[PDB]
DNA sequence: GACTATGCACG
DNA sequence: CGTGCAT
DNA sequence: AGTCATTCATG
DNA sequence: CATGAAT
């Protein structure tokens, strides 16, 4: 009815059951598809399900119950959170999730509750799960033991850059900042030609991070400094603009703030500034965002220094602040600090070893094809002494053997005449199995080229990149400056 | 509780009395700020017919309105020190929206009556579907479909546009016609006696 | 942009627009099924998903956001909350829905939030949906156009009277007791036989309701009174018993209490009769209901007047309750009181409609392929010439109009016959063909019967109902008294 | 919040502190009110390691503890005074129960040493599995010879949870004892306390990520 | 149907 | 303090 | 993840 | 005042 357990031997194995958990399995991103578990388990739901960009929006709710019953076995409400901000165009640089009603702001306020929405995977996510379908990518058992769940996603792109993470656990945390698509790739790309490349060479195609946010990026120093160890400190700077008034009155007003900064909240605290008259020469704050634009105006005083007010604004509040690169991911199973060396080719060896897995399935599927056809062609040559012999058997066992025996046709050819149907001997035209038959040849050749030539898997990598590139590229939003 | 407008201005300021929270927050974002204030019905508002008046003022939603409109209730009611030029009903297009819609009256014409025969107090007209539609009619006619569940899975570009757009949108005036006709009406869906309601429901609602 | 419209006309499309919806389809059950259109659907969809009886249970959430996504268009807590009620088994005579994990107590405690429990349909549940699948019963859209659900359920158990309902609508509200499935059948089966059947005599096979939390029902007057109008007053009364202690003591121990009463509750207000000294007498009150009996001990001072006590404890508290019948159902889509027997009418007039439609779905099933299988035995008489017509035939569609027009076979059998897999032409026996044209001219004559005549049909009801009983028949719980 | 045993005993009574309020209502209901006392810890437990003890008596949960088994706390804490004889931590077998037990354990630890030091701090071991009960996968295979994986302890239902964990005769219980002071303090302050590096440090050194 | 407070690491 | 998956 | 209020008819 | 589907 009892058994002792020491204070120490006992923390220790809670603990550490704890601590490896909640760091390789909830808060922070597989180095790959830089996704979250929670995060992949929602992509990759929703997605058997069919719930995709060119179908119809499905109630929340129903993903997320969906969702919690085959693969996570959590709240109903972390589920749903984690959905949401997968949907916010001001925290994914590229949204892998549409939503249909409320989803919440930049001013912080709640998105609707899970009842109320609709929502369906982005275009974009869908390359995310490119090839799932084709034994491309390592499965696991769910909890249930009952399905097969991905273990990382096929990731068509490189969306621990793109979209970014953060990032907290037991010993480590994580902060990632979001980057320009377009640049992310141009970068991979290069370093698919050059294995060795060096961060500065990289530089010169990812310049550093692109908030969604956009404004101003201060320290390419520091970007440097991060991009090679996964640590570094930058300045993000409000974007602002002056604008004269009638009365002789200047106005500063704000178009573009600092990602991961609470518009509301921002406000408050620049009224705050006036309020306590902190800074000299503040008439009146306002927030005139609306549907189709942000914008703070800050209406100055007659008579008043805006540079004066402009940097106090920036060193007092957030309209500046510091972004903290730390970089950390899940690398072969292991919390691991990195820098775009590391991230990118864990990316480029992922996506090998993925496209090499497409290629070895899609030509086993050609291959057993190709042979049907192959005997297909034959049959019909023969077609009226297939048949007579068919007739002449007892049963369909022994009509195959039959087949074989004497036409030396074999069993998965024998079974696919066999079960012919009926109608099929209308259809007696070789030309266009012949013509079947040669594009197949061909389609096993070029694939049996990328499984044994990794110059031309390579090859393959950077066409597909380029073509993501071309189809989802957007410009840039945050600048640069050192 | 509401989300204010940025200038007091009663002579174009409005007042968006919202079925729901989750629509409360799709018309913060929709709107235009300068003049229009969002104040979200978190509930099925009280019934002013039925309930003692003791009950009736210690309610959250009712205190908040005699409040945000700031005339005060029943006679103590001054129409001429409003806050808002237009009080907008803006509830779900569903049956339940429908008896908020009914509720939100019978306290505007038992309690502010001045508001109602100033035909101050509208309604707004969501749209149906989805070009946009609003009835089933015009539906078919706009065949040459995304139905809304409710305000909820609108999105605050669609909904400025189609119900909020002072010059784009659809509004109901709410006018007393009939004094008297009006005060029966009231009194038999809304009144404390369930039998004439009865009567009322068998002899004009059709089940077919 | 702008349109005047009265109050007395705008109160109007309003109040019957919202009437109209909340009688026909929220708070008052179908006459026939006993359902409302929530209960429906929340087991129509767990059964579509085949979350059922003899299959794992379903995580709730998973069930709840699917009857969301498909059914039903509202609080995702509603459906909970409902799902939870046909689980309780305090509440429902005989449960729908079986449930894993903490779904309430009599204490009336909350149950645990849909995240941590688990649900399927239990096996009585099965026999409300029996048949579903047979066209039985007529379907509608849902709220989308994009999916057919059910209007009423096939019901091969008469649950309105079984289970109950209640009930609060706009100009109508509801209260219908549960009743023994054991008496309900008879009940239904005598007037099956005797449609003209009295009151008096129903009441013989029906005696009263039957509560699943027992107790005492008092008022044969009153049971009769409402059988015939459908409204009635009765007494519900617990059961006591009195307990000798140690010199001089005595105790009031209960063990059974009314239906629709808080356990909890209960114990509270007889205490604070206790505290207050309201009557005299009271030493203490125990709640000693343990996970498998309920027992609430009622300790008494020596010299203490325990009728007085007992009597005061049956006015003053929930000892002793009335339970109100005001049976109002949905009847052709209209509102309505009733008793006893239109009640059964239209079960039973309901369980014909669908044992005709079962009837026919199978007949017709039956007769299409027994058209398939006369064609098959022809086709065996001249294999030789129909092969030689599709090896004529320029394509499917040519090959099916040979056979037609040069052998006089239907669409139907050109179908068939052209489809048939190449193996088939192995066979050349007749005789198992022949059995199964017997055993498919036998099934069609017995159903076609059951469709040609009242009495056979009627028997098949009674069969049916009586194997219904057989099978979930339990004793009673509440005893009766006058 | 505390549901009371209905008689007071500090001799046989016991505190069930359970991990949120659905399980914490499964052992209302499957418990025994005579002798025990159900107290949930609504959500993840303050760190009395980490936070400043400001913070930690103005703690919600901490208070109506301390207030629940009388007997104060820090060195103002007097064992003898002690309500139950016997306080059982009862958390699903996730991670995230593992984890409140290393929040309360090291409550107890820094606050209440006297309570784990007469062996008076117990944990619950429920069951993983139900094909008869496994506890381990191994006690489980044996049972496979001559299987509901129980997600957490609010999919269990009452009569089950007293059967398997509650009921004093048919239950498995881990007794917690303090076997080296000095070396039960440093296993504390790695794993709960302000100090990043030497926690970081530990998890590499001891967790296989294989 | 929003709200309340914890863990965890990091400036 | 605030972040985001967890209780 | 429990809590708070309201509609609607009925005794 | 409590009931059970709804905001
Ligand atoms: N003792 C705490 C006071 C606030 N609070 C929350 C909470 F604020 C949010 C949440 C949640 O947001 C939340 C969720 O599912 O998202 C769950 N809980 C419960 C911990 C289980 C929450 C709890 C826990 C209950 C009481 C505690
Ligand atoms: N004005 C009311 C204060 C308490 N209250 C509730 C509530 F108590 C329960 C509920 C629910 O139980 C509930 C549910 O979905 O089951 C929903 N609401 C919301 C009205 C939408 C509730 C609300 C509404 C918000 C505020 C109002
Ligand atoms: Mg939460
Ligand atoms: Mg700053
Ligand atoms: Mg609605
Ligand atoms: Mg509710
Ligand atoms: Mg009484
Ligand atoms: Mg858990």
């Amino acid at each position: 009815n009892i058994q002792n357990m020491s204070l120490e031997d006992i923390m220790g194995e809670r603990f550490g059951r704890y601590s490896k958990y909640i760091i390789q399995d909830r808060a922070l991103p597989d180095i790959r598809d830089g996704l979250k578990p929670v995060q992949r388990r929602i992509l990759y739901s929703m997605n058997k399900d069919s719930n995709t960009f060119d179908k119809s929006y499905r109630k929340s709710a129903k993903s997320v119950g969906n969702i919690m019953g085959n693969f996570h076995p959590h709240g109903d409400s972390s589920i749903y959170d984690a959905m949401v901000r997968m949907s916010q165009n001001w925290k994914n640089r590229e949204i892998l999730v549409e939503m249909h009603g409320n989803n919440g702001s930049m001013d912080g306020d709640p998105p609707a509750a899970m009842r109320y929405t609709e929502a369906r995977l982005s275009e974009i996510a869908g390359y995310l799960l490119q090839d799932i379908e084709k034994k491309t990518v390592p499965f696991a058992w769910n909890f249930d033991d009952t399905e097969k769940e991905p273990t990382v996603l096929p990731a068509a792109f490189p969306n621990l850059l793109v979209n970014g993470s953060t990032g907290i656990s037991a010993g480590y945390a994580t902060d990632i900042p979001p980057h320009n698509l377009a640049e992310v790739i141009d970068a991979a790309v290069y370093m698919i030609d050059h294995p060795t490349a060096k961060i500065d060479k990289l530089m010169e195609f990812l310049p550093g991070p692109d908030f969604p946010t956009g404004a101003i990026i201060q320290g390419r120093d520091e970007i440097k400094k991060a991009y090679e160890t996964g640590k570094g400190r930058v300045v993000v700077r409000s974007k602002t603009e002056i604008e004269k008034l009638k009365g002789g009155k200047e106005q500063i007003v704000i178009t573009e703030i600092p990602y991961e900064i609470n518009k509301a909240n921002l406000v408050k605290k620049i009224d705050d500034v006036r309020v306590n008259n902190k800074v000299a020469g503040i008439a009146e704050v306002r927030d005139e965002s609306d549907r189709d634009g942000l914008r703070i105006a800050i209406e100055l005083k007659k008579d008043a220094n805006t540079e004066l007010v402009l940097n106090y604004l920036f060193k007092y509040t957030d309209l500046q602040i510091n972004y903290n690169f730390n970089m950390v991911a899940i690398d072969n199973f292991t919390p691991r600090q990195v820098g775009i060396v590391p991230i990118l080719s864990s990316y480029i060896a992922h996506r090998r070893e993925v496209i090499l897995a497409r290629s070895r399935f899609d030509k086993e599927k050609a291959e057993k094809r190709l042979h049907i056809v192959e005997g297909l062609i034959r049959v019909i040559s023969i077609l009226d002494e297939v048949i007579a012999l068919i007739r002449a058997s007892e049963n369909k066992a022994d009509a195959k053997e039959n087949l074989k025996v004497s036409y030396d046709f074999t069993e998965e050819q024998a079974e696919a005449i066999v079960t012919l149907q009926l109608y099929r001997l209308t259809n007696t035209d070789v030309v266009v199995l012949q013509e079947e038959e040669a594009e197949l040849r061909e389609k096993i050749a070029m694939l049996a080229a990328i499984i044994g030539d990794e110059r031309t898997m390579y090859n393959l990598m950077k066409k597909e990149l380029r073509e993501v590139k071309k189809k989802f590229a957007t410009p840039r939003l945050s600048s640069l400056e050192d | 509780k509401l989300t204010p407008a940025q200038s007091k201005n009663p002579a174009k300021n409005e007042l968006y009395l919202v079925e729901g929270d989750s629509a409360g927050g799709s018309a913060k974002q929709g709107r235009d700020r300068k003049f229009q204030a969002i104040l979200p019905l978190r509930g099925k508002v009280i019934n002013t017919a039925k309930a003692k008046m003791a009950d009736i003022l210690k309610n959250e939603e009712i205190n908040t309105m005699i409040y945000t409109i700031g005339a005060g209730v029943g006679a103590d009611f001054s129409i001429e020190d409003a806050n808002y030029d237009k009080i907008i009903i803006m509830t779900d297009a569903d049956t339940d929206g429908a008896h908020i819609q009914t509720l939100l009256l019978t306290f505007f014409y038992r309690y502010m009556r001045p508001l109602v025969e100033a035909g101050h107090v509208y309604i707004a007209l969501p749209p149906l579907y989805k070009a946009y539609a609003w009835t089933d009619g015009e539906l078919e006619e706009l065949r040459k479909l995304q139905r809304y569940k409710g305000l909820g899975e609108m999105n605050a570009d669609q909904l400025w546009e189609t119900t909020m757009n002072p010059e784009t949108r659809t509004l109901i005036r709410v006018t007393i016609e009939d004094l008297a006709r009006a005060e029966r009406r009231v009194n038999v869906l809304m009144g404390d006696k369930v039998e004439p309601r009865r009567k009322w429901i068998e002899d004009n609602v059709k089940f077919t």
